[PDB]
């Protein structure tokens, strides 16, 4: 949660939607649902699977090289072609235990990225037509419904014809 | 030397490469343990490895 989103202000763990890696959760006239997303799902996942393409299956392939365990004592030559192996491991070794570090933390950033993208998107296409509930879940004014739904979650809404019920329940109600 | 497969003497291997367009030169007055021809030098990717792993 650099970007906040996940595991910050979405505290909630979406239990078992397993129709992808994202969605939302419509409380209209016909019940409920939690329904799946894509251009954020894949989207994450379309750059984890990058970055490791990356890392996983690639270089090195050597054959002759200097030999490293010894069955009698030779001194200096024997010291550095130990050392010099023993140095490479110890490198070789902090590069892995980093790149780790690294593209580990930033694999976060990036899928508390995605979310924080979303709600930030659907809440840019609707102006005063509803507004996150507190937070984590959104408020609307419209008896929007399974059909009306594919709505937001098809980027198909207007917040300009589909709008009737704006200032009302709002700050329009006694008080 | 120390007594070994019975023998308390022994042999020192040497190596010598000569490259194409030069010549082989032995000269010995004793102890002379002459070699019978050369081995090919190939330059490839081969190595050798001490492992009790079975193929
Ligand atoms: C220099 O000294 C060494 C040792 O003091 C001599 O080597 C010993 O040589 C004898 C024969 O000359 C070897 O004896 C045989 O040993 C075997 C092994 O157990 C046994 O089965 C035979 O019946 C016999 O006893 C002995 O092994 C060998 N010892 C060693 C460790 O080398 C060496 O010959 C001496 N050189 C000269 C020119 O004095």
């Amino acid at each position: 949660g650099l970007f906040g989103a996940i595991a910050g202000f979405i505290e909630n763990g979406w239990e078992g939607m397993i129709d992808g890696w994202y969605g939302f959760r419509h409380q209209n006239s016909e019940g409920t649902g939690q329904a799946a997303d894509l251009k954020s799902t894949q989207a994450a996942i379309d750059q984890i699977n990058g970055k490791l393409n990356r890392v996983i299956e690639k270089t090195n392939e050597k054959f002759h090289q200097i030999e490293k365990e010894f069955s009698e004592v030779e001194g200096r030559i024997q010291d550095l072609e130990k050392y010099v192996e023993d140095t490479k491991i110890d490198l070789w070794s902090y590069n892995a235990e980093l790149l780790v570090a690294l593209e580990n933390q930033h694999t976060i950033d990036l899928t508390d990225s995605e979310m924080n993208k979303l709600f930030e998107k659907t809440r840019r296409q609707l102006r005063e037509n509803a507004e996150e509930m507190g937070n984590g879940c959104f408020k609307i004014y419209h008896k929007c419904d399974n059909a009306c739904i594919e709505s937001i979650r098809n980027g198909t809404y207007d917040h300009d014809v589909y709008r009737d019920e704006a200032l009302n329940n709002r700050f329009q109600i006694k008080g | 030397r120390p007594w070994v497969r019975g023998l308390s003497s022994r042999i020192s291997i040497y190596w010598t490469i000569v490259k194409p367009g030069d010549v082989l030169v032995i000269n010995s007055n004793g102890n002379l343990i002459a070699p019978r021809g050369y081995f090919k030098m190939r330059t490839g990717k081969s190595s050798i490895m001490r492992s009790d792993a079975p193929i």
